[PDB]
C-alpha cells in the first residue's frame, strides 16, 4: 500500500531467500542422523566398513568424522565422536534430535580385562557409559540400537570359562541362550525411560547385508513410531 | 280414343323432381306412338298429365281429379316413389293399372300391397351390390348408414344390411331423420363413424352437406356414399342454397371425394329400338326438346330426371304395346277397351295379362316387366373431385365384373380406413448398447481363448491345477456366448426362431455356469479335503477321481434337469402388452400398441425356481467353504486365495443379479444391460484373479 | 618429572600474580559509579527514547 | 622433596594473595551505592521478529554497523540479517553443520565461524563478486572449538577444547601466540576495547586475564560453583561480568582483583548461557536455561525487569556499538530484537 | 243444423287393430250425445259423425276419404284413423281439400307440424315419453345413461330427440345401440361399456326379447335400472309362445323396471267441459262399452269435444253458416286452423291445449314390483311436474336407487406392513450391534491396538453406520402416515440420511488410511502428521458439500411426487365397486441429473479410497492395515448402489419386493462394513491375548 518500490524489491528479495532456505531445510530433514559410539572404539568391529564391503551406497582426523551414504532412497548421516575426551556435556547436549544412537558392545571382551585400567573390566565400562548416555535429559526420547560385536568369538570362548568372573549374581547354567538372555536383561534393566523410549538389540554377525538391512528396519520403525506418537496413536 | 292418366313431379319443393325431364320424354313417346299407323289401328293415345311435386298429398289430389272426371282412364302413369306408393296402393280399388316410370322403392315389389303395379324403373337395391363391391375393393368392414325416414330409403337400407350380413360387413350406426339431419349427423360423429352411406333426396342431401361442413364430418378420414341420380351441379349446391347458411365454396370443399353409384338406364348399344331409333337418336331428341323448355343443355346435362328419361319413353311405348296386344275383342266382340269401367275387373285382368307378357327393346334397354324383371342393370361409379364428377368404373352385378378405371383421388393418395386400428410394435434393446455389450463379450471370448492356449509344461503354472482353470475358461467363454444369445433377442430373429434361441439360452448359460462354478467349487473343496479335512495326517496330494467327480456330477445333474424340463415343457414366447400410445406421425390414424417378447410356459416358472434354488444352494455352499478355507494354503493348489475371492464375488453377483433381473424384466434395455454387465464383470474378474498373476509370474 | 615442572610453573604464575600492585576496591567502585553516572544519559537502553529517532520506531 | 616444596610454595602464594584480596575489599559494593536509587522498570518490546532459521541457534554476533548480525545453527547456515528491514543479506552454507561459535570483523568485511571439527573458518563477505567464499581456513588445536573473537582483520583470538587458547594470524595460517595453563576446558572468550588483554573462562569455575602479546595470565578470578558458560566485559576495560551454571553472575574488577557484587535470585536454578553489559554499564543482560532473560542492575545488584518470548534455552546475546537494541539467539530457531 | 265430421275407425271384425276402434266407438257416441244435449255448446247445431271402417287398409281408407269428399253432407273435419299407414295418406291428402284433421289414437313421431300443418293430435306422440324419463333421471340423480332402441322410425326419431335433450341437459350418454332383430349383441355392447341406467325404445315383442337377453346376460338386480317407454298391451310379460325364456325368467329380469305410458284418464277430480268429472265419465263408459276396451277412449272423447269447440268457434267467428262450406276456399281452412289453435278446455284426460299442433297430457309411470305392474306416480306435462306421490312408493332392491358409474376409490398401499415391522426390527438389531461396538471401542479406547486405530474416527464410522441403518425406517415410511405435503420432506430426509451415513463412514475410513499413508510414505522423523481434529474437519466438509448439493437441488428442483396408478383396482363385486391402489414414488424433472452427479462424486471418493488402500496394502502393523476391509466395503457398497439405482430408477408396480431388496441392500452394506472393521478389533483383544505387548514383534 504505502510501501515504495524499493520496499517491494526488499520484500521480494526476502521472499525468495526465505523460499530457498525453506526448501533447503525441507530437503535436509529427510536425511536421517545417527550417532554411533561405545566403550572407546572397543566394540567398533569395523561396523562402519560394512557399507564399503557391500559398496551398494556408492558415489585430517580432527574432532568428529561423519559417515554419509544412502540406503533405499534414504540419505543416512552418521556421526562418531572418536576419542573426543574433553568434557562430555560440552558437545553431548548439541547432538539431541538425532534419529537414534548406535551403542556397540564387544562380545569378545567377556573374558578380557580393560586395558585402560585393570581395576574394572570392559563390560562394566560399557555399562556405566550406557547408563550415562541413555538417561540424559536430552536423550529422553531417542531410541537406542545395540550391536553385539564379535559374538562368534564369544560363543567359541564361553565353553572354556565360567561367566562368574564378572557376573557372580547369575546362577544360571552356562548356555548361549541363557547368557544372551542375561546380557540383554542386564543391559535393558538400565532403561529408566522405558515408557516412551524404545530399545533394539539388533546384533551383528560377520560381513552380511543383514546388519545394515535391520539397521534400516530399526530406523524406519523409530520414524514410524515417532510419527504415531505425534499424531496421537501412541 | 284410348286416354290414360299421368302424374309428373315437375314443380319442386322436395323429392325427386324428375318430371321436368320425363314429361318431354313422355311427349316424344306419345308423338312416336300416335304417328305409327299399325300400332293402334284407328286409335290414338291421349295423356291427361298433372304435376304432383313429389308430394303424396298432391299426388292423391291429382289422382282424385283424374278418377272423378268425365273420361274413364284405362291406366295410370306415376313418377316419384313417394307418390307412386300411395297411388299404386289406392289404385287397387279402381281396378287401375299403374306404371311407375321413376319409382325405385324396393317396397313396390310386394305383389300383395301393389298388385296392379308395373315398373320400368329398376329397384333401388341395384346400388347395394355395387356399394358392397366398392367396400370390399378398398377393404372396408365398419360402415355407418344415414338415411331419410322414407319407405324407399328404409327398404334400400334393409336390403343393404341383409346383403352386408350375407357378405361380412358390420353396420355401426343407423341414424335416421325426417327433414333436419343435425341430430343424426351429430350422432354419426359421436359414434365415430368413418364410412357412411347416404340415402336422401336432394334437399336433405344439401342439408347433410351443411351439417358435414359445420361438424367437420369430411376430409381425409370420412368417405361418404351418395346417390347417383342427383343433378351433377346440384349434388353439392346449385339450386336453392338460400335456405342453407353455408356458401357454395363451403359446399364444394365439403363435397370432395364422395362416391356415387347409379344405374345406367340408357341403351348402351347401337341397335335400333322398337321405334326404329338408336339411343343417341333419342339423345339428340329430348335435348332439343329440353332446350325449347329453357334448360341449358349446352353446359349442364339437363335437369333432374334426365338419367331416367328413357324410362318414361319406354313406359309409354309399353303402354301402347299392351293396349295393342289385348286382342280380347276378337274373342268376345262385346268387350272392348273403350267400355272399360273402374268396376270391371275383367278388362283390368286382361290389361294386366298383356302388360305382364310384354317384352321388347327400348331406349332404356330390354323392357320385360314382371316377366323377366331382375336383369340387373350395369351400374356406374363416380367420384366428385374439385366440384366435378369423374367416373371411376362400371360394375355388372349379374356377371360380377367390375371394370375399374384408376382415377380415384383420395386425400394424400392413401385410401381412408374404416376405423383406427392398433399396431403391434415390438420393443427391443437399443443397438448402440447391444454393440457395446457385444464388443466387450467378444474381447472376453478372445481373452479366454488366448489364456486357454497359454495354459495348454512350465512348472510355474503347472504347480497349480491347470485343468480346473481350463475348464473354468471353457465355462466363462460359454457364458459370454450366453450373453450374446440373450442380447440378440427377437429383432434379428423371426417369431418362429425365438423358441430356439431361448432354449439355447436356457441350456448353454446353465452349462457355462455349471462348468465355471463347478471348477471353482471343486478347487476349494479339494483344498479343504486335502489340507484341513486331512489335517495333520498328510503324505497325499490331490489328483483325479476326486476333483473331477464333483464337477462332472454337478454338470450331469444340470444337464439332466435341463433335458427333463425341456422335454416335459418346451419354451414358447409370450408377448407382454404395453399401453396404447399415439404415434409420432399424426397423419396415420392408427394407434401404437408396444409389446415386449418374453419366455415362459406352464411349468417353466416352477422349473426355473427349482434351478435357481439349486444354484443358490451351491453358491452358498461354495461361499461358506471359501470362507472356511481362508487361511488354508496348499503347495499343489496354491491358487486358493484368488479362487476364494472369485467365488465370493460370483456368489455376491449372482444373488444381487437374479432378484434384480426378475424385477426389471419389464424394461428390456435395463434388464439386458444389467444381466450382461453382471456376467461380464464376474467373468472378467474371475479371469484376472485366476490367471493374471500366473502370467506375470511366468513373464518375470 | 612432569608433575614437578607443572607445580613449579603454577607456583611461578601465582608469584607473578602476587607481583600485581593491587589497589583498594574503594577506588575501583568509585570509578564504576562515576562511569555509570556520567554515561547514564548516553545509554539508549536506560533512557527512554522517542520512536522518531528510534530506528525501529 | 621438589613436589612438596613446590606445593608448599604454591600454598603460601595462595594464602598471601587471599590475604591481600581480603585487605583490598575495604568497602562493600552494595554499601557504597546503597543510597543510589534504581531507575525503575524498563519495558523491552519485541520490535522485530526475525525468523527463517530451521535449527537451534548456538551463536550470534552483532556488528559495528548495528544492523548486520550473524546467526549460526546446526542447520548449516550462517545468515547475515538486517534488523532494520528483517532482510537476509547472505546465507552462508558450511562444510560442517556442527558449529557453535560465530564472529564478526569490526570492519564488517569478514565473518568467522567454527565448531566440532576443530576448524576456524573465515569468509569474505564484501567483494567484487557477489557470492561469498571461504576466505581462509584455520584448522588448529585438537580440542573442540568453543569461542572465537577477532580484534581486527587478519587476526582472531580463538579458544579450544584441549585447554589451550590461541591467537591466529589469518594470512599466514599459523598461531603466532599460545595460551597454556587452563585447568579446565575453555568455554567463552571476550576482548577488551583494545589489542592488549582478553578474558577467558574455563571448565574449572574460574576466569583468567591473558595478554595477547606476552601470553601469560595477568590475573586469575575464581569463586564460581560450576564451570563457566559465558563471560563479558565492561565498556571501558576495568571490569567484566561472569556467569555460570550456579545461576549467579559474578562481576569482577581488573584493578581490585576481586569479586564486587552477586546477581542471583532464590527461585532461579537455571545455568547462565549468555551475559552482556550495556553502554553505561548500569544494566547487565543475562540469559539462562529458564527460556527467559532478565536484566540486572550492575549497581544495586537487583533485577531491573523480565523478558520472555523464547520457547527454549537462550544461548546467544549481543549488544550493538551504539546500544539501541539487544538481540537473543535461542534454541527454538527464532531471533528477536528489543528496544 | 246438421254439422258432419268425417271419421275413420278400424271397426271391422277380424281386421288388424280392430280393438282400438271397437273400444273407442262408445266414447265417440257418448261425447256426441253430450255435445248434442249441451245447451251452451253448439246450441243451434247438431253434430254427427259420417264414419267409414278402414279395415286398417290404406287403399280402403283412401277410397272412403275420396267418396266422403265427392258427395254427401259436406263434412267439415276429419277424425284421423288409428293405423299409421291409413292416417298418412289421409292426412297428406286432407290439406289440399282445405280440411283439418284430429287424431285420437295415432302417436307416430312423424306427424310433425312442418310436414302435417293441418294435423292436430289429441293424443301425444312418442316424443312425449322423453320428458318424463328426463325428469326421472333428474329426480334420482342419474347422469350416466345408455340407450338401446329398435331400428324403426317410431323408436328412432324420439330416441334422437331424447339424445339431443340429454345433451342439452348435460347428461352423459355412454353408448347408443340399434338393432333390427339381434337385441343380444346390442346388450352385449352396452355391457362392455359399463352402462348401468338403460333407456329403451322398442315394441312389446322386442321388449320381451330384450328382457330375455337381459336374463341370459344377467342385466337385472340392484346394479341395472331400466327406463323404457311402454305403451304395450295388458300383461305383455305374461304372454308365452313368443320368447325363448320362460314367463318366470321374463318376470325376473323385468323386476324393478320403470315403464312410461300414457295415462288413460285424469285423476285430479276436476270438472271437465262436459259438466262431469273423469270418474263419472269412466262409470258411464264402463256401463256402455260392454266387453270392448281401448286405452284411448278418453282421448277420443276429448277429440270429439275439441272438434265441437272448434266448430262453435268457426260458427261464431264467421256469420255465414257452415251450409256455405267449400273445400276449394282457403278461408275455411284458415278459420278452422285459428279455431283449433285457440282451443283450450279441460277434458277427461286433462287440460287440452294444442302447442305446436300437439297437446301436453299426463303420463303414467309404472314399475314392476313383486311381479306386478304398480303405478309409482305421474308426470304432468302441462306443468312439467314429476309427481311421484300418487301410486305405490318406488321400491328398489335395497333402500337406494341403483347408481350409475362404478364409484371408484383411490386407495393407498400398505406395502405389507408386516415386512415394514420386520425391517424395523432388523434395523433395531443393527443399531444395537453398533451400540455394542461403540461401547467396546469406547471402554477400551486406551488399549494400544484400539488407540492405534483412531477410536474417535471409529466412533464416527459407528455413527454413520447407525444413521445408514436408520435410513431403512424412513425408506419404507408409507405416505399414509406422512399425509401428502410431507412426502417430499420424507424423500429429502431419506436421501440426506443415506448420503450423510455414507459420507461419515467412508470419509472417516479414508481419512484414517490417508493419515497412515502420510506416515508411511515419507519417512521423516519430525513430521507434521495430520491430527484428529483436521480429519474431523475434513469429514465435516464432506458432509457439508453433501448438504450443500441437496440444498441446491431442493431450491432448484423440488420433489414433484408421482404415482404408479395401478389400473387393476383389485377384485370387484356385483355392483362393480372397485378401489384403485396408487403406489407413491416421488419424482423430479432433474432427478436423473442429481443422481448422476451424486453417483459420480461418490464414485470419485470410492476410487480415491481404493487408491489409498492399494497404496497402503503393505503396512506391516496389523492395526494400520485397513486395506482389505476398505476393498471389501468399497466393492460391496459400489455394487449395492448400482443395483439400488437400477431398481429405483425403473420403479414399477411391485413396490413390495423392491422395499425388501432395498432393506436387504442397506442392512448387508452396513453390517458387512461394521463386521469387517470391528470384528478384527474385537477378536484380537477379547479372544486373543488382551493387552498389546507385541508378542510376535522381533524388534520389541
Amino acid at each position: 500500500c504505502t510501501l515504495s518500490a524499493e520496499d517491494k524489491a526488499a520484500v521480494e528479495r526476502s521472499k525468495m531467500i526465505d523460499r530457498n532456505l525453506r526448501e533447503d531445510g525441507e530437503k535436509a530433514a529427510r536425511e536421517v542422523k545417527l550417532l554411533l559410539l561405545g566403550a572407546g572404539e572397543s566394540g567398533k568391529n569395523t561396523i562402519v566398513k560394512q557399507m564399503k564391503i557391500i559398496h551398494e551406497a556408492g558415489y585430517k582426523t580432527t574432532g568428529i568424522v561423519e559417515t554419509h551414504f544412502t540406503f533405499k532412497d534414504l540419505h543416512f548421516k552418521m556421526f562418531d565422536v572418536g576419542a573426543q575426551r574433553s568434557e562430555r556435556k560440552k558437545w553431548i547436549h548439541c547432538f539431541e534430535g538425532v534419529t537414534a544412537i548406535i551403542f556397540c558392545v564387544a562380545l569378545s571382551d567377556y573374558d578380557l580385562v580393560l586395558a585402560e585400567d585393570e581395576e574394572m573390566n570392559r563390560m562394566h565400562a560399557s555399562m556405566k557409559l550406557f547408563d550415562s548416555i541413555c538417561n540424559n535429559k536430552w536423550f529422553t526420547d531417542t531410541s537406542i540400537i545395540l550391536f553385539l560385536n564379535k559374538k562368534d568369538l564369544f560363543e567359541e570362548k564361553i565353553k572354556k570359562s565360567p561367566l562368574t568372573i564378572c557376573y557372580p549374581e547369575y546362577a544360571g547354567s552356562n548356555t548361549y541362550e541363557e547368557a544372551a538372555a542375561y546380557i540383554q536383561c542386564q543391559f535393558e534393566d538400565l532403561n529408566k525411560r522405558k515408557d516412551t523410549k524404545e530399545i533394539y538389540t539388533h546384533f551383528t554377525c560377520s560381513t552380511d547385508t543383514k546388519n545394515v538391512q535391520f539397521v534400516f528396519d530399526a530406523v524406519t520403525d523409530v520414524i514410524i513410531k515417532n510419527n504415531l506418537k505425534d499424531c496421537g496413536l501412541f | 280414343e284410348l286416354h290414360i292418366g299421368g302424374i309428373f313431379p315437375i314443380a319442386g319443393k322436395g323429392g325427386w323432381q324428375g318430371g321436368q325431364a320425363c314429361m318431354p320424354a313422355t311427349r316424344l313417346a306419345l308423338d312416336d306412338v300416335n304417328k305409327q299407323p299399325n300400332l293402334l289401328p284407328g286409335f290414338k293415345l291421349i295423356l291427361h298429365s298433372n304435376d304432383s311435386e313429389c308430394e303424396p298429398g298432391l299426388g292423391a289430389s291429382v289422382m282424385y281429379n283424374l278418377l272423378y272426371n268425365k273420361p274413364q282412364k284405362l291406366m295410370l302413369l306415376a313418377g316419384c316413389s313417394t307418390v307412386c306408393t300411395t297411388v299404386a296402393e289406392a289404385a287397387k280399388m279402381w281396378n287401375l293399372i299403374v306404371l311407375c316410370y321413376g319409382a325405385s322403392s324396393p317396397a313396390l315389389s310386394d305383389r300383395k300391397r301393389f298388385p296392379t303395379l308395373f315398373r320400368t324403373h329398376p329397384s333401388a337395391t341395384v346400388h347395394n351390390p355395387t356399394r358392397i363391391k366398392l367396400m370390399k375393393k378398398f377393404g372396408w368392414s365398419r360402415v355407418a348408414i344415414l338415411q331419410q325416414a322414407e319407405e324407399v330409403f328404409i327398404s334400400t337400407v334393409e336390403d343393404l344390411e341383409n346383403r352386408c350380413m350375407e357378405a361380412g360387413v358390420e353396420i355401426v350406426t343407423r341414424q335416421s331423420f325426417l327433414s333436419d339431419p343435425t341430430d343424426a349427423v351429430r350422432n354419426l360423429r359421436r359414434q365415430d363413424a368413418r364410412i357412411i352411406v347416404g340415402l336422401f333426396y336432394v334437399v336433405a342431401a344439401r342439408r347433410v352437406l351443411c351439417e358435414m361442413y359445420k361438424q367437420q364430418l369430411y376430409g381425409r378420414a370420412h368417405v361418404w356414399f351418395f346417390i347417383g341420380w342427383y343433378e351433377d351441379n346440384w349434388y353439392e349446391v346449385n339450386l336453392k342454397a338460400e335456405g342453407i347458411t353455408c356458401t357454395v365454396e363451403q359446399m364444394r370443399i365439403a363435397a370432395e371425394g364422395h362416391l356415387t353409384t347409379e344405374a345406367l338406364m340408357w341403351n348402351q348399344n347401337n341397335q335400333t329400338t322398337i321405334s326404329g331409333m338408336t339411343a343417341e337418336e333419342f339423345r339428340h331428341r329430348l335435348n332439343q326438346a329440353l332446350i325449347e323448355e329453357g334448360y341449358d343443355i349446352n353446359h349442364d346435362r339437363y335437369p333432374e330426371g334426365y338419367q331416367e328419361a328413357p324410362l318414361a319413353y319406354d313406359a309409354v311405348w309399353s303402354v301402347a304395346l299392351a293396349f295393342n296386344k289385348t286382342m280380347e275383342r276378337l274373342t268376345t266382340g262385346k268387350k272392348s277397351l273403350r267400355d272399360f269401367t273402374y268396376t270391371d275387373k275383367e278388362i283390368a285382368d286382361e290389361i294386366y295379362a298383356a302388360m305382364n307378357s310384354t317384352q321388347f327393346l327400348g331406349v332404356s334397354g330390354v323392357v320385360a316387366f314382371s316377366s323377366q324383371g331382375d336383369r340387373i342393370a350395369l351400374t356406374q361409379i363416380e367420384q366428385m373431385i374439385d366440384g366435378k364428377y369423374e367416373k371411376l368404373g362400371y360394375y355388372d352385378t349379374q356377371l360380377d365384373n367390375l371394370s375399374w378405371l384408376n382415377t380415384e383421388q383420395w386425400i394424400g393418395g392413401k385410401v381412408p380406413q374404416d376405423r383406427t386400428i392398433v399396431t403391434h410394435v415390438l420393443r427391443t434393446v437399443s443397438l448402440p448398447l447391444f454393440v457395446c455389450m457385444c464388443t466387450i463379450s467378444s474381447c472376453g471370448i478372445f481373452v479366454a481363448f488366448a489364456l486357454i492356449i497359454f495354459n495348454i509344461h512350465r512348472r510355474v503354472i503347472q504347480s497349480s491345477h491347470p485343468v480346473c482353470n481350463t475348464i473354468m475358461l471353457f465355462g466363462v467363454i460359454i457364458c459370454l456366448i450366453s450373453v450374446i444369445l440373450l442380447g440378440i433377442d427377437g429383432r434379428f430373429v423371426s417369431p418362429e426362431e425365438y423358441p430356439k434361441i431361448c432354449q439355447a439360452r436356457a441350456w448353454l448359460l446353465s452349462t457355462g455356469f455349471t462348468l465355471a462354478y463347478g471348477a471353482m467349487f471343486s478347487k476349494v473343496w479339494r483344498v479343504h479335503r486335502f489340507t484341513t479335512k486331512a489335517k495333520t495326517d498328510p503324505k497325499k496330494k490331490v489328483e483325479p477321481w476326486k476333483l473331477y467327480t464333483m464337477v462332472s456330477g454337478l454338470l450331469s445333474i444340470d444337464l439332466v434337469i435341463l433335458l427333463s424340463w425341456q422335454i416335459f415343457d418346451p419354451l414358447q414366447r409370450y408377448l407382454e402388452t404395453f399401453p396404447l400410445e399415439d404415434p409420432v406421425s399424426t397423419t396415420d390414424d392408427i394407434k401404437i400398441r408396444p409389446e415386449l417378447e418374453h419366455c415362459e410356459s406352464q411349468r417353466n416358472s416352477m422349473w426355473l425356481g427349482l434351478v435357481y434354488g439349486f444354484k443358490g444352494l451351491i453358491l452358498v455352499f461354495g461361499l461358506f467353504l471359501a470362507y472356511e478355507t481362508r487361511s488354508i494354503k496348499v503347495k499343489q493348489i496354491n491358487d486358493s486365495r484368488y479362487v476364494g475371492m472369485s467365488i465370493y464375488n460370483v456368489v455376491v453377483l449372482c444373488l444381487i443379479t437374479a432378484p434384480v433381473g426378475m424385477v426389471i424384466a419389464s424394461q428390456q434395455d435395463a434388464s439386458f444391460a444389467f444381466v450382461a454387465l453382471a456376467v461380464i464383470f464376474c467373468c472378467f474378474l474371475s479371469m484376472l484373479l485366476i490367471f493374471v498373476p500366473k502370467v506375470i509370474e511366468v513373464i518375470r | 618429572t612432569a608433575s614437578i615442572a607443572q607445580a613449579r610453573k603454577l607456583v611461578e604464575q601465582l608469584k607473578m600474580e602476587a607481583n600485581i600492585d593491587r589497589i583498594k576496591v574503594s577506588k575501583a567502585a568509585a570509578d564504576l559509579m562515576a562511569y555509570c553516572e556520567a554515561h547514564a544519559k548516553e545509554d539508549p537502553l536506560l533512557t527512554p527514547v522517542p520512536a522518531s529517532e528510534n530506528p525501529f520506531r | 622433596s621438589e613436589l612438596d616444596q613446590l606445593r608448599q610454595e604454591a600454598e603460601q602464594l595462595k594464602n598471601q594473595i587471599r590475604d591481600a584480596r581480603k585487605a583490598c575489599a575495604d568497602a562493600t559494593l552494595s554499601q557504597i551505592t546503597n543510597n543510589i536509587d534504581p531507575v525503575g522498570r524498563i519495558q523491552m518490546r519485541t520490535r522485530r521478529t526475525l525468523r527463517g532459521h530451521l535449527a537451534k541457534i548456538y551463536a550470534m554476533h552483532w556488528g559495528t554497523d548495528s544492523r548486520l548480525l550473524v546467526s549460526a545453527s546446526q542447520d548449516g547456515k550462517l545468515i547475515i540479517w538486517d534488523s532494520y528491514t528483517t532482510n537476509k543479506v547472505h546465507a552462508i552454507p558450511l562444510r560442517s553443520s556442527w558449529v557453535m561459535t560465530c564472529a564478526y570483523a569490526p570492519s564488517g568485511n569478514y565473518v568467522a565461524c567454527g565448531g566440532l571439527d576443530n576448524i576456524c573458518s573465515i569468509y569474505n563477505l564484501k567483494t567484487r563478486e557477489g557470492n561469498v567464499r571461504v576466505s581462509r581456513e584455520l584448522a588448529g588445536h585438537t580440542g573442540y572449538l568453543s569461542c572465537c573473537r577477532f580484534l581486527d582483520d587478519n587476526q582472531i583470538v580463538t579458544s579450544s577444547g584441549d585447554t589451550t587458547c590461541a591467537l591466529w594470524d589469518i594470512e599466514t595460517g599459523q598461531q603466532t601466540t599460545t595460551f597454556t595453563g587452563h585447568t579446565g576446558d575453555v568455554m567463552s572468550l571476550s576482548l577488551a576495547p583494545d589489542t592488549r588483554l582478553f578474558v577467558s573462562g574455563a571448565c574449572d569455575a574460574s576466569a583468567k586475564l591473558w595478554d595477547v602479546r606476552e601470553g601469560m595470565c595477568r590475573q586469575t578470578f575464581t569463586g564460581h560453583e560450576s564451570d563457566i558458560n559465558a563471560i563479558c566485559f565492561f565498556p571501558n576495560g576495568n571490569a567484566f561480568a561472569t556467569g555460570s551454571d550456579d545461576a549467579t553472575c559474578r562481576l569482577f574488577d581488573l584493578r581490585a582483583d576481586q569479586e564486587l557484587m552477586t546477581y542471583s535470585h532464590d527461585n532461579i536454578i537455571c545455568g547462565i548461557t549468555s551475559v552482556s553489559f550495556s553502554k553505561s554499564g548500569r544494566l547487565l543482560l543475562a540469559g539462562y536455561d529458564d527460556f527467559n532473560c532478565n536484566v540486572w542492575d550492575a549497581l544495586k545488584a537487583d533485577r531491573a525487569g523480565v523478558l520472555a518470548g523464547h520457547d527454549n534455552r537462550v544461548s546467544c546475546l549481543g549488544v550493538t556499538d551504539d546500544g539501541m537494541a539487544v538481540a537473543t539467539g535461542s534454541w527454538d530457531s527464532f531471533l528477536k530484537i528489543w528496544n | 243444423s246438421d254439422v258432419y265430421i268425417a271419421g275413420f275407425f278400424p271397426y271391422g271384425d277380424g281386421v288388424e287393430n280392430s280393438y282400438t276402434g271397437r273400444g273407442v266407438m262408445p266414447s265417440v257416441k257418448l261425447a256426441l250425445g253430450h255435445v248434442n244435449e249441451h245447451g251452451k255448446i253448439l246450441a243451434n247445431y247438431r253434430l254427427h259423425m259420417w264414419w267409414n271402417d278402414t279395415q286398417c287398409n290404406a287403399a280402403v281408407g283412401v277410397k272412403s276419404f275420396f267418396d266422403m269428399m265427392h258427395s254427401g253432407p259436406n263434412k267439415v273435419m276429419l277424425f284421423g284413423a288409428a293405423c299409421t299407414h291409413v292416417t298418412d295418406p289421409i292426412a297428406k291428402a286432407s290439406k289440399h281439400w282445405h280440411l283439418t284433421q284430429l287424431s285420437y289414437a295415432d302417436t307416430h313421431p312423424m306427424f310433425t307440424k312442418d310436414a302435417f300443418p293441418n294435423f292436430f293430435r289429441v293424443v301425444p306422440s312418442e316424443n312425449a315419453f322423453n320428458a318424463p324419463r328426463l325428469a326421472l333421471l333428474k329426480e334420482f340423480n342419474w347422469t350416466r345413461v345408455g340407450t338401446v332402441y329398435q331400428n324403426e322410425p317410431r323408436y328412432s326419431l324420439p330416441h334422437n330427440h331424447m339424445v339431443a335433450d340429454l345433451d342439452a341437459m348435460e347428461v352423459e350418454v355412454v353408448e347408443t345401440q340399434s338393432f333390427v332383430n339381434d337385441v343380444a349383441e346390442s346388450l352385449k355392447k352396452l355391457r362392455e361399456k359399463d352402462v348401468r341406467i338403460i333407456l329403451g325404445n322398442f315394441n312389446e315383442h322386442f321388449a320381451r326379447k330384450a328382457f330375455c337377453e337381459a336374463y341370459k346376460l344377467d342385466m337385472y338386480g340392484r346394479a341395472y335400472q331400466w327406463l323404457i317407454m311402454a305403451t304395450y298391451s295388458t300383461d305383455w310379460w305374461n304372454v308365452t309362445q313368443d320368447s325363448e325364456c320362460s314367463v318366470e325368467e321374463i318376470a325376473t329380469a323385468l323386476e324393478g323396471a320403470i315403464l312410461v305410458d300414457l295415462l288413460p284418464l285424469s285423476t285430479s277430480g276436476d270438472i271437465t267441459v262436459a259438466g262431469i268429472t273423469a270418474d263419472e265419465y269412466l262409470v258411464e263408459y264402463d256401463r256402455l262399452r260392454g266387453t270392448e276396451y281401448s286405452r284411448f277412449h278418453g282421448y277420443t272423447y276429448d277429440g270429439i269435444w275439441a272438434a265441437a269447440l272448434a266448430i262453435q268457434y268457426v260458427a261464431e267467428k264467421r256469420e255465414d253458416l257452415l251450409t256455405h262450406f267449400d273445400y276449394r276456399v282457403k278461408d275455411w281452412e284458415s278459420v278452422f286452423l285459428e279455431a283449433l289453435r285457440n282451443t283450450s278446455f279441460e277434458g277427461v284426460t286433462g287440460p287440452v291445449r294444442f302447442y305446436n299442433n300437439e297437446r301436453k297430457a299426463n303420463i303414467l309411470i309404472n314399475q314392476f314390483q313383486l311381479g306386478q305392474m304398480e303405478k309409482i306416480g305421474e308426470y304432468h306435462s302441462q306443468k312439467s311436474h314429476l309427481d311421484l306421490s300418487l301410486g305405490k312408493p318406488v321400491k328398489w332392491v335395497g333402500k337406494t336407487p341403483p347408481k350409475d358409474r362404478t364409484l371408484i376409490y383411490i386407495e393407498h398401499s400398505q406395502v405389507n406392513p408386516t415386512i415394514y415391522i420386520v425391517s424395523a426390527s432388523a434395523s433395531v438389531i443393527g443399531v444395537i450391534i453398533a451400540t455394542v461396538f461403540l461401547a467396546f471401542n469406547i471402554k477400551y479406547r486406551n488399549q494400544r491396538y484400539i488407540k492405534m486405530s483412531s477410536p474417535h474416527l471409529n466412533n464416527l464410522i459407528i455413527v454413520g453406520c447407525m444413521i445408514t441403518y436408520l435410513s431403512i425406517i424412513f425408506l419404507g415410511l408409507d405416505t399414509t402416515l406422512s399425509s401428502v405435503a410431507a412426502f417430499p420432506y420424507i424423500c429429502t430426509a431419506r436421501a440426506w440420511i443415506l448420503m450423510a451415513g455414507f459420507s461419515l463412514s467412508f470419509g472417516a475410513m479414508f481419512s484414517k488410511t490417508w493419515r497412515v499413508h502420510s506416515i508411511f510414505t515419507d519417512l521423516k522423523l519430525n513430521k507434521k502428521v495430520i491430527k484428529d481434529y483436521q480429519l474431523f474437519m475434513v469429514v465435516g466438509v464432506l458432509l457439508a458439500i453433501d448438504i450443500a448439493i441437496i440444498t441446491t437441488w431442493q431450491i432448484a428442483d423440488p420433489f414433484y411426487r408421482e404415482t404408479k396408478q395401478l389400473e387393476p383396482l383389485h377384485h370387484e363385486n356385483i355392483d362393480d365397486v372397485l378401489v384403485i391402489p396408487e403406489n407413491e414414488y416421488c419424482q423430479s424433472e432433474h432427478m436423473t441429473i442429481f443422481v448422476s452427479i451424486i453417483y459420480a462424486y461418490k464414485g470419485l471418493l470410492l476410487v480415491f479410497g481404493a487408491f489409498l488402500a492399494w497404496e497402503t496394502r503393505h503396512v506391516s502393523i496389523p492395526a494400520l492395515n485397513d486395506s482389505k476391509h476398505i476393498g471389501f466395503s468399497v466393492y460391496n457398497v459400489f455394487i449395492t448402489c448400482l443395483a439400488g439405482a437400477a431398481i429405483s430408477l425403473v420403479l414399477s408396480d411391485r413396490k413390495d419386493l423392491v422395499f425388501v431388496l432395498l432393506s436387504f441392500f442397506i442392512i448387508f452394506c452396513t453390517t458387512a462394513t461394521l463386521c469387517l472393521v470391528f470384528v478384527p478389533k474385537l477378536v484380537e483383544l477379547k479372544r486373543n491375548p488382551q493387552g498389546v505387548v507385541d508378542k510376535r514383534v522381533r524388534a520389541t
